[PDB]
RNA sequence: GAACGUCUGCCCUAUCAACUUUCGAUGGUAGUCGCCGUGCCUACCAUGGUGACCACGGGUGACGGGGAAUCAGGGUUCGAUUCCGGAGAGGGAGCCUGAGAAACGGCUACCACAUCCAAGGAAGGCAGCAGGCGCGCAAAUUACCCACUCCCGACCCGGGGAGG
RNA sequence: CUCGUAGUUGGAUCUUGGGAGCGGGCGGGCGCGCCCGUCCCCGCCCCUUGCCUCUCGGCGCCCGGGCCCGAAGCGUUUACUUUGAAAAAAUUAGAGUGUUCAAAGCAGGCCCGAGCCGCCUGGAUACCGCAGCUAGGAAUAAUGGAAUAGGACCGCGGUUCUAU
């Protein structure tokens, strides 16, 4: 079947943004790549956006900017035992002056370093730059 | 069974690639500088020096 | 295929293992055949008896007539050939006495100019060639 | 029920069922005692000892067991074999030298009560450890959850 | 997806986002449960009962008009069927495929068609066992190819 | 095994009595009764290197015999005894009296007491399983089958005999903030009022226990030893003033009381 | 020559549980004979832990108590009725626990 | 201390894919049994436990755990080898005494040996320290004290090729 | 080249939902208050998102009770992140530390004729997989509930009962 919107969604951003489209449509979604989007957000990637309702898929319009290099998505989804972040941290993302791994945890969403601020890490699935 | 200390580590460390004679630059120019007896000396204050700043450094970005 | 799921295990480490089984770096070192045929079995050293000295033939392109002997293995009982270096060192050389060859350095495998050589001798009168041409000592000959 | 005759005798010997000659102290007219040896951790008599004669020596609700160490759970799978039934602690192997993990499942022997029946497949049944049984069964039944359909009444 | 065929268009529906209710003839409830009601009384497929539905009165979508829709009052009502939709029409196109096969033997490439039909109606079957408008056991080996078929 | 070992190591010991790497690999093993080997003390060690009377243990065995030394009110053959944790010894030549208790850590410190509070000992209740004879009689860790204590004494208690083998004195009672000195694990050192006691069934209970300081945690049962009732331990306590202070702070006090003022 | 052994059963699934030791003194099998009713013969053997327990050879009287009063006298086995085990133990007259007599 | 015990991990292997058994492999019942639990063990019963989730079968220079050479985090090669466990006592088998023993630095067989001797008979077991002999490329000394350490006694009054 | 068992996996959605919320911790204009920061981050909250129904009582608070408690969190469940018990000393990562360097070692120093029948307090933490145990968490994963009707006020109990 059809899979991983997440992924979907960092594979068609990437694919139109180095063709350079002031902003995307993208055919389905879900409030977790929303959240995404609010984290990225938060740091000024992308813009404000819509969300275009159809419940068959709800699909997402989003501005992409020059503040952005790429995401990625991990499918299988890891645990951050807390020891391994700052292994994470160094071994995927590109800076540490910008980009910071996302984790899916017992404490909201969030990005690897306000998780160390808060002491709780989980799920891998996030990575930008 | 004994009951003999065990005790031992490694003091002249190895060279990682001596056959340019540029590591010899510097292994030439220590004793151009300060004139000691051999390159054990050389290797052990290579040892020494990388281990105090790399206890500071390994346990830095905790 | 290339698949990348989390509980793969049962699938992953298999498939690993049994693609493991190719490597040159795997089979001489994990199944019986490689130590129960090498041609002694496994030592730095290979003790042995001398039973003829004779001239071994190279290829025209280094056309070259090299000094090696037969040696009688001690620990097993075979026969192998090893080249003596130290230029002079074969007419020394007094068979029926307790010799030292080890394999030519290849570990495992020859050099080509003296194809068929994976030997090499040190000890003669359990006297070293090494010795004998440097003139530290001499043998009992 | 029809019980009395296994290839010994037994009952209860807490309060004597014989004290009186006339036939209603014995088993007879007031049925005699049957002992609970004291059971917890969340745990007591059911409706099973009580309504029966339903006495076992390695009964985890009667009997000479003691049940600690640890405390553990399963499936119901295969219902053959009187008195002793299998189950499957299906968990799944994590590994280190992969950051993965693998699957692997250890069966667990238990003997169940002739108190516990109507039992069917696929449902959770609590257990517990006591004195050694015998080689496989270590294990004790407690609690039977689910034996019915799935989605309706 | 898309094993059992090799062409992959779709042309379904796509309901009108709005879920308002249609609005041309209104055809209120009643006359919409009576008409349900017939429809699967005389003998009818909820398939082509919402065609019915749709042609002569006209539906969008039977849960507009009413929350419960057919097959949910049917199941309120007692008049739940034999097999089911997906399990029927593929016996009932078998039963032609065999027909053919065993009448026309070297078809050597429509054994190929029967397989999957095995096939699909084991996945169905398999699946309905789960769903429970099946027996627990459900027995399909071409055994059960005409005991319904007079 | 086949039968009982008679050697113990050196390495193999607990590391509380300075475990040395030159000496030998053998070890001064105990006589197996209370106070077992990880809660022990040899007393030729003590006599040995902990006051360092005699240089080598040649010589440490024969203040028994001269029979200057006791132990546990009656007289000393053996140079050694299982004694651990609370084990009074009076040295009545140089006046020295000791009660091997325990440190900021755990290193059986270094402890002089007054005879007098040495007199009377307080001792853990191990168990009543219910005396003989329709009475009861109590039993200690020290190893005291104590005939006749006070008739409402709940295990975890303590006990306050005066070497003595007849009834009891004020005793204590288990309960919610009252001193408590750790008989090993991890807590050594940390002293404080009790405040909460999970007694939780389905595993071993627990005390928590807010320290004299501050820090609030949670230990074993069996680790928590009663030493005072109310806000009072009779237990007197050696320099650390029974708190262990952290490794980060004792770099000036490891630093400017040895090697600086001596 | 007789003593107990548990790994020396086969395993779960038809393995052998192989020999990895020696034969000890903590699993025994102490052979005797069943002590039916004739001249009083007792002695005691040295078993586990140093301890010392009576084993029987042969006997006739001892403690038969009465339930409904709870009195007991000491009576004769003269014969036994019934073992629950096997059907020829009656004749054989061993002695055994929920040993069936008439009296 | 010593076994019995609850969950959970072993290396390769499908040119091992259906096995385990009345000869207990599956449990119950009853009874002997040894310290008990238990087919430890025998009968009458229900003929069962397991694996395509790798059982059954195998084979391993299978000694195992802490750890060593390495090694950006990955992992890689191992760890007889002073700590511990389990082990065996030239190889099995069988046993009194002993708290603890199936004790071979108690024996009794047997194995294959070979110690003697004036042949009627007896009578032995270094994988302890030394070593020899054999092997092999390969590992130390018939030096003493138990002065460190211990460890032993009826016990600071004596004993140690443990250790030094 | 098709099918298909395990085989590993998997649409959307079933709260990331409002307040000026308050004390406290903050980015920030202002001087943590007004606040922009989907309750910026929690104890107390408010529209909701679980419980004292039960005993004696804690400042409450009313008149043996009750809004919360307890010993204590008993109305599904698991996966997985944050708490401590455990991770046999020790090889070590290793603090303090002249072994005259360096390794080595848990060591010493300070004195005076000791003349005081002495002093300092040391001889530290951490890691110790997986799994066994302990409390939080409820974002992600699974699963779960009243569809031909029953979750609740002892609804009114006919009926058979069985103590205190």
């Amino acid at each position: 079947v059809r899979m991983n919107v997440l992924a979907d969604a960092l594979k068609s951003i990437n694919n139109a943004e180095k063709r350079g489209k002031r902003q995307v449509l993208i055919r389905p979604c879900s409030k977790v790549i929303v959240r995404f989007l609010t984290v990225m957000m938060k740091h000024g990637y992308i813009g404000e956006f819509e969300i275009i309702d159809d419940h068959r898929a709800g699909k997402i319009v989003v501005n992409l900017t020059g503040r952005l290099n790429k995401c990625g998505v991990i499918s299988p989804r890891f645990d951050v035992q807390l020891k391994d972040l700052e292994k994470w941290q160094n071994n995927l993302l590109p800076s540490r002056q910008f980009g910071f791994i996302v984790l899916t945890t017992s404490a909201g969403i969030m990005d690897h370093e306000e998780a160390r601020r808060k002491h709780t890490g989980g799920k891998i699935l996030g990575f930008f730059f | 069974p004994v009951a003999r200390s065990w005790v031992c580590r490694k003091t002249y460390v190895t060279p990682r690639r001596p056959f340019e004679k540029s590591r010899l630059d510097q292994e030439l120019k220590l004793i151009g500088e300060y004139g000691l007896r051999n390159k054990r000396e050389v290797w052990r204050v290579k040892f020494t020096l990388a281990k105090i700043r790399k206890a500071a450094r390994e346990l830095l970005t905790l | 295929g290339k698949c990348r799921g989390l509980r793969t295990a049962r699938k992953l480490r298999s498939h690993r293992r049994d693609q493991k089984w190719h490597d040159k770096q795997y089979k001489k070192a994990h199944l019986g055949t490689a130590l129960k045929a090498n041609p002694f079995g496994g030592a730095s050293h290979a003790k042995g008896i001398v039973l003829e000295k004779v001239g071994v033939e190279a290829k025209q392109p280094n056309s070259a007539i090299r000094k090696c002997v037969r040696v009688q293995l001690i620990k097993n009982g075979k026969k192998i050939t090893a080249f003596v270096p130290n230029d002079g060192c074969l007419n020394f050389i007094e068979e029926n006495d307790e010799v030292l060859v080890a394999g030519f350095g290849r570990k495992g495998h020859a050099v080509g100019d003296i194809p068929g050589v994976r030997f090499k001798v040190v000890k003669v009168a359990n006297v070293s060639l090494l010795a004998l041409y440097k003139g530290k000592k001499e043998r009992p000959r | 029920a029809d019980i009395q005759t296994e290839r010994a005798y037994q009952k209860q010997p807490t309060i004597f069922q014989n004290k009186k000659r006339v036939l209603l102290g014995e088993t007879g007219k007031e049925k005699l005692p049957r002992y609970y040896k004291n059971i917890g951790l969340g745990f007591k008599t059911p409706k099973e000892a009580i309504e029966g004669t339903y006495i076992d020596k390695k009964c985890p609700f009667t009997g000479n067991v003691s049940i600690r160490g640890r405390i553990l759970s399963g499936v119901v799978t295969k219902m053959k074999m009187q008195r002793t039934i299998v189950i499957r602690r299906d968990y799944l192997h994590y590994i280190r030298k992969y950051n993965r993990f693998e699957k692997r499942h250890k069966n667990m022997s238990v003997h169940l009560s002739p108190c516990f029946r109507d039992v069917q497949i696929g449902d959770i049944v609590t257990v517990g450890e006591c004195r050694p049984l015998s080689k496989t069964v270590r294990f004790n039944v407690l609690k039977v959850t689910k034996a019915a359909g799935t989605k309706k009444q | 997806g898309r094993m059992h065929a090799p062409g992959k268009g779709l042309s379904q529906s796509a309901l009108p986002y709005r879920r308002s209710v249609p609005t041309w003839l209104k055809l209120t409830s009643d006359d919409v449960k009576e008409q349900i009601y017939k429809l699967a009384k005389k003998g009818l497929t909820p398939s082509q009962i919402g065609v019915i539905l749709r042609d002569s009165h006209g539906v969008a979508q039977v849960r507009f008009v009413t929350g419960n829709k057919i097959l949910r009052i049917l199941k309120s009502k007692g008049l739940a069927p034999d097999l089911p939709e997906d399990l029927y029409h593929l016996i009932k196109k078998a039963v032609a495929v065999r027909k053919h096969l065993e009448r026309n033997r070297k078809d050597k490439d429509a054994k190929f068609r029967l397989i999957l039909i095995e096939s699909r109606i084991h996945r169905l079957a398999r699946y309905y066992k789960t769903k429970r408008v099946l027996p627990p056991n459900w027995k399909y080996e071409s055994s059960t190819a005409s005991a319904l078929v007079a | 095994a086949r039968g009982p070992k008679k050697h113990l190591k050196r390495v193999a010991a607990p590391k509380h009595w300075m475990l040395d790497k030159l000496t030998s690999v053998f070890a001064p093993r105990p006589s197996t009764g209370p106070h077992k080997l990880r809660e022990c003390l040899p007393l030729i060690i003590f006599l040995r290197n902990k006051l360092k009377y005699a240089l080598t243990g040649d010589e440490v065995k024969k203040i028994c015999m001269q029979r200057f030394i006791k132990i546990d009110g009656k007289v000393r053959a053996d140079i050694t005894y299982p004694a651990g944790f609370m084990d009074v010894i009076s040295i009545d030549k140089t006046g020295e009296n000791f009660r091997l208790i325990y440190d900021t850590k755990g290193r059986f410190a270094v402890h002089r007491i007054t005879p007098e509070e040495a007199k009377y000992k307080l001792c853990k209740v191990r168990k009543i399983f219910v005396g003989t004879k329709g009475i009861p009689h109590l039993v200690t860790h020290d190893a005291r089958t104590i005939r006749y204590p006070d008739p409402l004494i709940k295990m975890n208690d303590t006990i306050q005999i005066d070497l003595e083998t007849g009834k009891i004195t004020d005793f204590i009672k288990f309960d919610t903030g009252n001193l408590c000195m750790v008989t090993g694990g991890a807590n050594l050192g940390r002293i404080g009022v009790i405040t909460n006691r999970e007694r939780h069934p389905g595993s071993f209970d627990v005390v928590h226990v807010k320290d004299a300081n501050g820090n609030s945690f949670a230990t074993r049962l069996s680790n928590i030893f009663v030493i005072g009732k109310g806000n009072k331990p009779w237990i007197s306590l050696p320099r650390g003033k029974g708190i262990r202070l952290t490794i980060a702070e004792e770099r000036d006090k490891r630093l400017a009381a040895k090697q600086s003022s001596g | 020559g007789i003593s107990r052994d548990n790994w020396h059963k086969r395993r779960k699934t038809g393995g052998k549980r192989k020999p990895y030791h020696k034969k000890r003194k903590y699993e025994l099998g102490r052979p005797a004979a069943n002590t039916k009713i004739g001249p009083r013969r007792i002695h005691t053997v040295r078993v586990r832990g140093g301890n010392k327990k009576y084993r029987a050879l042969r006997l006739d009287v001892g403690n038969f108590s009465w339930g409904s009063e709870c009195c007991t006298r000491k009576t004769r086995i003269i014969d036994v009725v019934y073992n629950a085990s096997n059907n020829e133990l009656v004749r054989t007259k061993t002695l055994v626990k929920n040993c069936i007599v008439l009296i």
